[PDB]
């Protein structure tokens, strides 16, 4: 169930890894 | 300086209930058209067309048809700082910032081009801001491959 | 069936977060009459496969 | 201005019933013909020759004979934006993209080279699209030994 | 004696596959007038031994 | 029989490792 809950549970916080920086890129621009 | 007469073959009125409110240009190959302004154009084979894009640069561009290729304009990308020209007199390029007249523009006249020398479209007027005597633009214009619009302190758009 | 829920509402976020990563990075790109710099067509499966 | 009068000696009909379809040109040391136009050329000497190459550039390249190598034109890789020529008038290179005046083109004249200034041969007409009042070409350049197709939207093989 | 032949129909793909991607390419370089890059002389068996 | 069919079946994938790449280039260009 960690196991489970480790894989998407760290999936999603990749996915908000991402769009913090996009958004802190191609604001600026 | 005659060629602003061949903004009719690439320019169009659009009407929210029967009256004109903006312009939707044909720069390119891709109808573009300031997001804020509504309505249909009033072209029948250019209505049913899925376009609806971004608005964090207020545009709403789309892809023109196959028939209307060469009822196009010319575009660039490049300016020096000199003379250019559209439809309602003549403005210069100081800095980043076009300045127009104070008055030459109304609350109506977006979706305008401005043409350099050859009649090669440079950008699109979409605002503007009066610092007096004279009055700069907000303006929608792109360095290569990338719009980027330019926002003076205060404007209102036409 | 509530950890059978929470997995759809869980897998779908994160795939609604690249759907929006992948629009706003390369908007302008479709917008001007222009090319797709082709690092980012390797990186972000863009919709221009060469056209438009 | 008058060395177009010279593509005769570097030019062949090819015919596939007893009707002239295309042409196969005599660029630099190698003949070259489009992939598509068929038959066979009219001349014996170059006629039994393997040469049957790719197709995703839509060529066909050979090697032509010794005896032959006098009869050829000249090659060139550089252009600039300016005004070039061919047999059926004159056109110009504005951003990669050659255009001519729409219906001076048929469809059955591809093989024609397009001369610069000095009658150095720069690329090789094979099709065309109908913007309307201009239309632009398909054509295969090279810039620099490595031949590269370019295709605009929606053309049609003459 | 099916073993002793799927190796022939096992070695001849790997073989095909490689002058498949030998063709693909340096094809552009025998069409143009022009010269070879001898780095891929080096690496790809070249047809142009210098001539072509 | 596995190093056999260990040899030339790792000769295989590498030679479509390359032809995936190779098409991958020279279709772009």
């Amino acid at each position: 169930v960690q196991r489970v809950a480790g894989g998407l549970g760290g999936l999603t916080l990749a996915a908000v890894a991402v769009l913090i920086l996009v958004t802190c890129v191609t604001m600026r621009r | 300086r005659m060629c602003m007469k061949i903004e009719n073959d690439c320019i169009f009125e659009v009407k929210l209930d029967g009256k004109v409110t903006g312009y939707a240009c044909l720069v390119g190959d891709k109808v573009m058209k300031p997001a804020h302004v509504k309505g249909v154009i009033d072209n029948p084979d250019l209505a049913k067309l899925t376009y609806k894009k971004s608005s964090k640069y207020d545009l709403e561009c789309a892809q023109i048809p196959v028939h209307m290729k060469s009822d196009a304009s010319k575009y660039t990308h490049e300016k020096p700082e000199g003379h250019y020209n559209w439809h309602h007199g003549a403005v210069q390029y100081s800095g980043g910032r076009f300045t127009i007249p104070t008055g030459a523009g109304k609350p109506g006249d977006s979706g305008r081009p401005i043409f350099d020398n050859k009649g090669r479209v440079v950008a699109i007027v979409l605002g503007g801001a009066n610092e007096g005597a004279r009055t700069a633009l907000s303006v929608v214009t792109w360095t290569k491959d990338m719009v980027t619009r330019y926002t003076p302190e205060g404007t209102e758009e036409w | 069936s509530a950890a059978g829920l929470a997995v759809v509402l869980s897998l779908l976020a994160s795939c609604y977060m690249f759907a929006t990563a992948r629009r706003k990075c390369l908007t302008p790109y479709a917008l001007t009459p222009g090319a797709v710099v082709p690092v980012t067509l390797g990186v972000l499966c863009c919709a221009p496969r060469a056209h438009a």
